[PDB]
């Protein structure tokens, strides 16, 4: 899934 | 005559009561606070001088005092957050918001400058200056027709101290002073100065460093052209804020990054997935990993732009935590792609480079690789090509490193490595 | 960030 930062 | 004042004499002076002794002992005050070698804020602070520079801001009748006690408050609340406390606790809040509206302009420059810094400091002192109202007037200030009318560094401070109230979190700024800020902000990224697009792209990738609705305020606003093609700027302090506002833009929906792709930010991936710039290779990895862990579609879109070699590239050579973020593009890859996609990924030369990696002593990253052979194992399993890509990761050294890692320390990476070779090496 | 005027 989408890793934020 | 005003150079290398003691504090005591600057006391005096300011004690007087006489306007011009204040206003010399003022400009004393801002010489001292000016030096780039340890200038006396605290003992300035301790002097209990803040009240009357605060109270110097009001004094219309005589703008040189406004502008010297503007320019000192400035310095100092450019220091700690407790420096810049006590600048806040002394008032200057509603009269650096007053002097925006002062005629001379290199006063209300100094006031722009000095909000820049009280809301710099932090969420707290950020949404206090936007309390005081200070959004408005310090938009008012842009109100022209074209921007180049306007001296280059006023133009440059404001767009710096708007930079800053859109800046930190927890709690983001206010959704409404966003959502009046946004419009200048869009207009402040069409211009042609390089520090002015530097502290917007700034601006906008603070906006964006948030949850999808953060994201969508942005991105509905029309940008991320401007933002692409920002992104192929040569000059480094425009590239990396740009790149972290694509990059934030990323982690939102896959509809969100589908605006990124279709503006054309994946041509400019060659060169920033090759950029002599640590920090740039990492940055853009990183985006990657996370257009990687999208549709099949979006994934094809890498495909077709040819970045899977320049993946193949950082994860054979780069720093290691550019490498890392590698690891994680190539997971995501193998995760969500098809079999082909991922067949074309082997194809490229992926086994090897992600079997080096192995030998890193990063208990994350192993989990990570381990992960994406997994994954590959899979679509291997559906062509009946395992044995081939066993031979493939035991001609490269690999099976060593997994068995290996079957003596390891942490739980998931033993478990894993143990599953791979009872699976496809037994 | 913060900037000091020099």
């Amino acid at each position: 899934e989408k890793r934020p930062r | 005559g005003t150079v290398n004042w003691s504090v005591e004499d600057i006391v005096k002076g300011i004690n007087s009561n006489n306007l011009e002794s204040q206003l010399q002992a003022t400009q004393a005050a801002r010489k001292l606070l000016s030096r780039e070698k340890q200038p006396p804020i605290d003992n300035i602070i301790r002097a209990g001088l803040i009240p009357k520079f605060v109270s110097f801001l009001g004094k219309t009748d005589c703008s040189p005092i406004q502008f010297e006690s503007a320019w000192a408050l400035t310095n100092i609340a450019s220091g700690t957050s407790e420096q810049t406390k006590a600048v806040v606790d002394g008032g200057a809040i509603p009269a650096f918001i007053s002097l925006l509206a002062s005629p001379h302009a290199h006063i209300s420059e100094q006031a722009v400058w000095a909000l820049g810094n009280i809301a710099g400091d932090g969420s707290a002192f950020r949404d206090l200056v936007i309390k005081h109202g200070a959004i408005d007037p310090l938009l008012a200030l842009l109100a022209v027709p074209d921007l180049s009318t306007l001296a280059c560094g006023y133009l440059r401070n404001l767009t710096w101290t708007l930079s800053n109230l859109c800046r930190n979190k927890n709690p983001a700024p206010p959704l409404d002073a966003v959502e009046q800020i946004l419009p200048t902000l869009v207009r402040l990224l069409h211009h042609n100065d390089p520090e002015v697009l530097a502290d917007s792209c700034w601006a906008i990738s603070y906006l964006t460093d948030g949850p999808n609705e953060r994201i969508e305020m942005v991105v509905k606003k029309g940008v991320v052209p401007q933002l692409v093609k920002l992104l192929g700027a040569t000059e480094l302090p425009i590239v990396t804020p740009a790149l972290r506002a694509i990059g934030n833009i990323v982690t939102g929906t896959d509809e969100q990054t589908q605006k990124v792709i279709d503006a054309g930010a994946l041509a400019v991936f060659p060169s920033l997935l090759t950029n002599p710039k640590t920090n740039i290779q990492k940055e853009a990895t990183w985006t990657m990993s996370n257009i990687t862990a999208g549709r099949q579609d979006q994934i094809q879109q890498v495909v077709n732009h040819g970045l899977v070699p320049f993946l193949v590239g950082v994860l054979s050579k780069a720093d290691f935590k550019t490498q890392k973020e590698a690891a994680w593009a190539i997971t995501n890859y193998t995760s969500g792609g098809t079999v082909e996609q991922i067949v074309y990924l082997v194809h490229c030369g992926i086994i090897e480079p992600l079997m080096n990696l192995l030998s890193a002593k990063d208990t994350k990253i192993i989990q990570v690789i381990l992960d994406a052979i997994s994954n590959i194992f899979q679509a291997a399993e559906k062509l009946g090509e395992t044995e081939k890509l066993s031979i493939m990761i035991e001609e490269c050294g690999g099976l060593d490193k997994i068995e290996a890692l079957q003596r390891h320390e942490n739980e998931s990476v033993y478990k894993a490595s143990l599953n791979l070779i009872e699976k496809y090496f037994s």
